């Protein structure tokens, strides 16, 4: 047709993904996300709608060779320039913004759905798929990658949009670290690592219902961030911590984020 | 085919770890074809120079090419990652070869703006050879209004 | 700003609606339809998202000075030329077809959101505006413009996209008639009305659950539409009776309506 | 300003019935400025002959301006109501008075292409007056191709 596949990129939560090449015109790698039912320069494009028979779909998106990870575990032992960070930063939450507006929630922002062009142009992506990781020291395990996700989320709260800034500011920090920041293998071990950083939150911004309650948590420290986040700027920090925060209401918004001191 | 989907799956994705699992751990042959007929260096992660170097220090034929005559090297010069460039070339990876459309690497690399690229290739490139559209680097060059390539190509 | 509001045309469904002037470029009168949050001829066009308020949105729409209804009540003695009803009906039908395609469904197709250009071109509108007619005889009594819709309406069964067919015939009507067909007081005094012309449906032809069965009204004749809507012609008189049916599995669509052949 | 703003919406919805009321039988200035300070004549449904009329019956400024110095006959001929049009001008309203950008009336008819509207206005229409980009009635008429209307204006 116009479009010539060349491999199964993956398969997961949006059955599998292909890569393939746009020869429709020419060259450029596309990618498929097959789908049966019965704009924005960060953010992966859907380039068209193939019918597979009169419904299956398939839709061919934006597609890049290189996501935030191999970048940053390439980027030269210093690490990645300030500005870049910053540049980087501003993008990813620039097209977060379009996204949340839009009413669109992302709910996945992993650094592997983070493209990022030879360029450095930022564009979001959700291909749904999963990596594993196994475990550092004797009783190692594996763990897929929640690294990422809110208090809310863990704790089977809320699965509001703020829930897209606490991956953000996983990800701000983990530029500065080139290492994932909260790296814990369940969902109340995650939580625990959460805390040991920002500390105990107050018993009044803890919810209800969940099954993991404020006291099942130590109190111990409120440890400062940039002991982790190592070289992070004073302005930075402030905006980290403006998404790291554990409740979702007190967390700030991606708009107020763009608009925020760091990008002055 | 198999692991030929394994390995190329994972090179796609960038997964160092697994490509160099697959390959080790697990003896894959760099070649193996996907059940499209595509080896992994020519489907991997262009940007992921560590997955091109591990595939071709495992053998990996840096010369092959796609049904649209493709290969390596142009994916690598369109997509910008000249530091996989280098290691496709440095490892034998012939920059000359034309695609179905006659463009050649550095033909993609001025199209796409890459001057650092087209800077890396201009040298050992015949900038003589035409673009389906007629065109050298260097009209193309002129035809897009790339100064800064306009100038490389002088040379 | 790009635009000048001269006044409220009025307030309804949707907030207030103004007119504005389009000086942005130049002119042309616009509305603009207030709206907090949190291509075809016939149907006007969105012109413009402001956003009053980082959200407050003001669209800003295709306007124009004349609706079907002054139009109609501007006409010469004889009346509107045959092809002119033709041709009118046709575009709507037309903008109607694609309305409903885009699975838009306009509920509200009261002559008044109907415009028409100087020209005659037809544009559908929605103003979510109302008109209350007093009563003539007697006991007069007030009722806003409900003669345009559907039996699924007023007998609040169903609300499918055949509503808007109803609504067209109701129209069609009208333009031979220059009198609205229906013109009752209340749901069921409406319902009363519909029957007397088309008749008492088949007890196989009203839905169940209903406030209003069947048993409640007289079956009296299945009067010849004709002596209503006057001077139509045969053809006419088919697509008229097709959108005038009671039964809405059993109604025209309009993308059918449009290949009938009163059109040919 | 009340009443203003409740003549003019009745007037811009085209309800004769209300205009005709609250003039009548409420007795409204035909003139009451809305909060947007127009009058009804100004904002009124221009293909609304009848309502044009009853406002000019009871009185009604026809010679009023925008804040672009638009006015009732620049719209009427604008949006083509020539039989508004008319009425504005049978009682008073002044062809030859020039919006805020040079095109008087005619002007706008023919940039609209209402034919029959600058048949009607070119006889009492200075078609001499410039537009703002320079051209006059007719040479605007064939800077757009007008040919039936270049005809009208020939004379």
């Amino acid at each position: 047709q116009q479009y010539e596949c060349v491999a199964e990129i993956g398969e997961g939560a949006y059955g599998k993904v292909f890569k393939a090449r746009d020869l429709k015109n020419g060259g450029r790698f596309v990618a498929l996300k097959r789908v049966r039912v019965q704009e924005h320069p960060n953010v992966v494009r859907l380039f068209d709608v193939c019918t597979v028979s009169r419904t299956k779909l398939t839709l061919v998106f934006e597609h890049v060779d290189q996501d935030l990870t191999t970048y940053l575990d390439k980027v030269p032992e210093p690490g990645v320039p300030t500005e870049t960070i910053k540049d980087m930063m501003f993008q990813l939450l620039r097209g977060l913004d379009f996204l949340h507006s839009h009413r669109v929630v992302h709910r996945d922002l992993k650094p592997q759905n983070i493209l990022v062009t030879s360029s450095g142009q930022i564009k979001l992506a959700d291909f749904g798929l999963a990596r594993i990781y196994s475990f550092q020291m004797a009783l190692t395990s594996v763990v897929v990658t929640l690294w990422y996700r809110a208090p809310e989320v863990l704790l089977q709260s809320s699965y509001a949009t703020p829930v897209d800034l606490w991956s953000v500011g996983c990800i701000f920090a983990e530029m500065f670290r080139r290492k994932p920041l909260f790296r814990g293998s369940s969902d109340v071990d995650q939580l625990g690592k959460i805390l040991d950083v920002i500390g105990l939150p107050g018993e009044e911004d803890w919810p209800r219902d969940v099954a993991l309650p404020r006291q099942a948590f130590h109190s111990k420290s409120a440890q400062p961030i940039e002991k982790f986040v190592t070289d992070i700027d004073e302005l930075g920090k402030d905006l980290l911590l403006k998404c790291l925060t554990f409740n979702p209401a007190k967390r700030i918004s991606a708009y107020s984020a763009l608009s925020h001191p760091y990008f002055q | 085919v198999r692991a030929g989907d394994r390995l190329s799956g994972a090179a796609a994705r960038g997964d160092v770890q697994e490509v160099r699992r697959l390959l080790h751990r697990e003896l894959v042959h760099p070649d193996a074809l996907n059940r499209f007929g595509k080896t992994a260096l020519q489907v991997m992660m262009f940007g992921s120079t560590a997955i091109a170097l591990e595939l071709l220090k495992q053998g990996a034929s840096p010369n092959v090419q796609d049904t649209s005559g493709t290969s390596p090297v142009h994916d690598a010069a369109r997509t910008g990652f000249l530091d996989t460039l280098k290691v496709l070339v440095e490892h034998g990876a012939d920059v000359n070869v034309p695609d179905g459309t006659g463009a050649l690497p550095i033909h993609l690399a001025v199209q796409e703006g890459h001057t650092a690229v087209v800077s890396f290739l201009a040298a050992e490139s015949d900038l003589h050879r035409r673009d389906a559209r007629g065109l050298t680097p260097l009209e193309l060059a002129l035809q897009r209004g790339a100064q800064d390539l306009v100038d490389i190509l002088q040379g």
